[PDB]
């Protein structure tokens, strides 16, 4: 009685670089696997493919690296939800549906304070990375939205490093006070979405000021009957 | 019990350590156990038995056809993982009866990626096994490891795996660090300071310099900082503690998908989430109206220079808001003398 164990992940990223691990039991001598990924409905196409040589001196265990190049992808920009993965080898053969998403790096948006007011800047910089949290330099679109949710400007800008920085955003001589939001997403075939916040509101001169200090930040069972 | 059978256990008492702040237990449970339900509450000497804290919790039961089932655990108190050091861990695969085994295999887990694999062979006398595992940098953010084994079965082949989580300490690539050559707490206006930036390798640092006011209340402060780590954490496909309730189920709670004989996996249905004025009052109140409430507050505001009707003449807005208006200044003008 021998068998064999293949070992994935659950879903799949476009553009990563997915680690699938092959680990047989009950087998003599030596053989060569491959490991490849195709499309759902029919295996014609063909993403990438692996071959991997197990014996006794790899203590009958290998990996492989497989990749989906984003550009092979349908252009049509309906999504392909399923992806086949292939295991075959002389002694079998075996196959699976697992399905994949767009979302491959992480967006971060880094804006010097979350409060404007009339007139001023706002310096604004992002970080983008893949799925092996390193620099992944993408041309990265990012737009403003208003409190009212109109979208406001849209800009652009190719990265160098990875540390990618975005021209000032001026503030209106008299805008539109509240809650602005700013997104950012890759320029073409990624779907990752970063989002970040910032609120603007008018200035006035305080006649003075004041402040209000608790006993404590929680209340808790001790000052139920009595709070300072 | 598979019975239906429930039954009480002695109630069982400890204490969070000092340096943990974890109070350790362990259940001995009878052999036949299925579900068992446990509350877990505060005995603390000076809090009433209403201000104890309290939380529930349950638990099923590794399902198995062949009776095999596994537990691996890392010893340890305090727990750190420190990197580049080794982690003793003790498997103990014994209650199957089918039980004399091969080998043992391992996977290591990091960030949603398969970093690590390999195989250790299994003493057919003693019983729980020891491993010893490099924790390497591929490990930084955190990480889950998966150990299984096979039993061959007079029926079908049967794989046996259990799963567990480590958080690792949080260290960098390139470790940056930032200070200021004046390091002392005061500082006075237009003082030259020198800035110093220090890497353990060729890295591109960009800074912030942000008023501390600036986040308003010192309570919840949060940057990209702040949430960038745990906004972060998400490329890790696994979630929970580790276990599952069958094999197929810890490989998912640990983010994977296989393809074998023994042991079919049900990743089809799996998609899933996881862890005086009353009288104005009356009026003002009562119309209910957005647009109206708005002229009887400003229609209630204080007038010295001219009459109601007078500054009831502007409105724009229709008879809609006069009638308002007109009644909330008489009001005023009727309750302030």
């Amino acid at each position: 009685e021998q068998t064999y164990v293949i070992s994935a992940p659950k879903i799949f990223r476009v553009g990563a670089s997915e680690n699938i691990v092959i680990q047989v039991y009950g087998y003599t001598e030596a053989f060569d696997a491959t490991i490849s990924i195709k499309s759902y409905p029919d295996k014609k196409f063909s993403y990438s493919s692996g071959h991997v040589h197990l014996s006794s001196e790899n203590k009958f265990q290998n990996s492989a690296i497989l990749t989906i190049q984003p550009k092979q992808l349908p252009g049509g920009q309906n999504p392909v939800s399923y992806v086949y993965l292939e295991v075959v080898s002389k002694h079998f053969s075996k196959s699976k549906r697992m399905p994949i998403t767009y979302d491959n790096g992480f967006l971060f948006i880094h804006t010097d304070k979350p409060v404007y007011t009339p007139d001023q800047s706002v310096k604004v910089r992002v970080y983008s990375l893949n799925d092996d949290l390193k620099p992944a330099k993408r041309e990265t679109v990012l737009t403003f939205i208003d409190p009212e949710g109109s979208e406001v400007d849209m800009v652009e800008e190719i990265d160098h490093i990875g540390i990618i920085s975005f021209p000032d955003f001026k503030i209106p001589s008299n805008p539109r006070y509240g809650m602005w939001t700013i997104k950012a997403k890759y320029k073409e075939d990624f779907s990752t979405t970063g989002t970040a916040y910032f609120e603007v509101k008018e200035y006035v001169l305080p006649h003075f000021s004041v402040s209000i200090e608790p006993e404590y930040n929680f209340i808790g069972y001790k000052n139920f009957k009595n709070f300072e | 019990d598979v019975n239906q059978e429930t039954s009480d256990l002695d109630p069982s008492k400890s204490v969070t350590r000092v340096d943990d702040g974890v109070a350790s237990f362990v259940l001995n449970l009878p052999s036949g156990v299925t579900v068992l339900e446990f509350n877990v509450k505060t005995d603390a000497p000076d809090l009433p038995e209403e201000n104890q804290a309290r939380e529930g919790y349950r638990a099923i039961a590794y399902s198995s056809l062949s009776q095999s089932y596994l537990y691996i655990d890392w010893t340890d108190n305090h727990k750190a993982l420190l990197v580049g050091e080794h982690l003793n861990i003790i498997v103990t695969p014994k209650s199957p009866y089918i039980d004399k085994i091969t080998h043992y295999n391992y996977l290591i887990l990091s960030k949603g990626k398969i970093i690590h694999f390999g195989t250790r062979e299994k003493f057919s006398d003693a019983s729980y096994q020891s491993i010893n595992i490099p924790v390497t940098q591929n490990m930084v953010p955190s990480s889950r490891l998966l150990v299984y084994y096979i039993v061959t079965g007079e029926q079908t082949a049967e794989l046996v795996s259990d799963s567990v989580w480590l958080n690792i300490e949080e260290k960098c690539g390139n470790q940056l660090q930032v200070h200021l050559s004046p390091d002392a707490d005061a500082y006075s206006p237009g003082q030259t300071v020198s800035l110093n930036m220090a890497t353990g390798m060729d890295s591109w640092v960009a800074l912030a310099a942000v008023d501390s006011a600036v986040y308003g209340v010192q309570r919840g402060a949060k940057k990209p900082l702040e949430r960038v780590f745990q906004f972060l954490e998400k490329s890790d496909l696994g979630c929970g503690a580790g276990g599952g309730l069958n094999n197929a189920n810890v490989f998912h709670l640990a983010g994977l998908t296989f393809l074998t004989n023994a042991n079919a996996d049900d990743s089809q249905e799996n998609d899933e989430p996881c862890k005086l004025q009353k009288k104005i009052e009356e009026i003002a109140a009562k119309y209910k109206h957005s647009v109206v409430k708005k002229c009887c507050y400003d229609g209630a505001c204080v007038n010295n220079d001219e009459t109601c009707e007078q500054r009831a003449a502007r409105i724009s807005l229709g008879p809609r808001c006069i009638k308002a208006f007109t009644e909330c200044c008489v009001v005023a003008s009727q309750l302030r003398a």
